[PDB]
């Protein structure tokens, strides 16, 4: 129930994490997470209903999605928790994240195919099934489509924004949520997707297990923001068309509200916050 | 007020756009005759399902970005 920085995992932790992810893939459960995510990324729109993305609920929706995934991992190996990837610190292809004992590295230049680590197509253990094209292998181009990951300075500038979110509660908004998501400003979360490349740059981005570590760190930064701004909280707080208000339930679960997800400590803590 | 239609061969592939599981979709894009999911952001930029975190100014730019992403691969029809 402690989420740790990936860079600190022990050998046994890396091994049990990899094995639990590979077993969810084998059993077919993994791909339904990919499919769920792609349906929301394709349906959430700036002028209409928006729940998982480009909206205030981006943060509690991904918090609950990651909890669903972590619980599924724990059903395979109850010792496993989601690690997080602090991409402001671990910002090169030589980060141990990308070593063959963890997520494997970048893809080759010819077709972007990942050639090492447990998720390489050659293993036979990571078919890409839920996809938008004929390619069935994990792809990445670390640092190919954008030169640099966000820096700590840039992260700090976003953490300093006091308002959680602002009308019109979409990709055009000012405030914390949209600057963290990245549609405005220096760009944190979106730019990391673009920096990894391959399936992480697409609507079927959970095909890459780094998805979970990226979102675990985005989730950490929300928790950091709450600490800096104890007088700020989720908005909107009632009656907003197309947007999940604080006490409204969210799809697909329908049984949980942003209000139920504001305090992460009800589900996990961090190694250091 | 939708962008104009277009039709060209980009890096050997035919890309088309026209004004018209997912959303509304007031504009359609195709790569070699397969529909590509695209979306318009509030600021007027566009993205597609194969480049969803990387806004480009126009639907033709999104189609070209998809051809770049696909590296020759056929597109599968969306949902
Ligand atoms: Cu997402
Ligand atoms: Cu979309
Ligand atoms: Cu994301």
């Amino acid at each position: 129930t402690v989420r740790k920085n990936q860079a600190t995992l022990t050998a046994d932790e890396k091994r049990r994490f990899v094995a639990a992810v590979l077993e969810l893939k084998r059993s077919g459960r993994y791909d339904e997470f990919v499919r769920t995510h792609n349906e929301f990324i394709m349906s959430d729109t700036d002028s209409g209903e928006r729940t998982g993305h480009r909206s205030p609920s981006f943060l509690p929706w991904h918090r609950r999605f990651l909890l669903d995934f972590e619980q599924a991992l724990q059903s395979v190996d109850s010792s496993v928790t989601l690690p997080y990837w602090d991409w402001s610190a671990d910002r090169t292809v030589r980060a141990s994240l990308w070593a063959p004992d963890f997520l494997g590295g970048t893809g080759r230049s010819t077709d972007g195919r990942v050639m090492d680590g447990p998720f390489a197509a050659s293993t036979g253990n990571w078919p890409i099934n839920v996809r938008v094209d004929s390619r069935t292998y994990l792809r990445r181009s670390l640092g190919g489509s954008v030169a640099e990951l966000p820096t700590r300075a840039e992260v700090e500038s976003v953490l300093a924004i006091s308002a959680y979110d602002l009308p019109p509660y979409n990709s055009a908004s000012e405030g914390f949520r949209n600057h963290l998501e990245g549609w405005r400003g220096v760009n944190l979360h979106n730019r990391v997707h673009v920096w990894v490349g391959g399936q992480m740059a697409t609507g079927v981005s959970p095909n890459d297990p780094v998805f979970w570590l990226h979102h675990a760190y985005v989730d950490k930064l929300w928790a950091e923001w709450q600490r800096r701004h104890p007088d700020s909280a989720y908005v909107p707080t009632g009656g907003t068309p197309d947007v999940v208000d604080l006490n409204e339930t969210m799809k697909p679960w329908n049984t949980v509200r942003p209000a139920d997800l504001l305090d992460h400590t009800a589900y996990y803590t961090f190694d250091a916050l | 007020a939708a962008p104009e239609s277009f039709d060209e061969v980009y890096k050997g592939r035919r890309i088309q756009g026209r004004p018209a599981h997912e959303h509304g979709g007031g504009y359609e894009v195709f790569v070699d005759g397969v529909q590509l999911h695209v979306m318009r952001n509030a600021d007027g930029s566009w993205i597609s399902v194969v480049s969803h975190y990387d806004p480009v100014p126009t639907p033709r730019a999104a189609a070209r970005a998809a051809v770049d992403e696909l590296q020759g691969a056929p597109l599968l029809p969306f949902p």
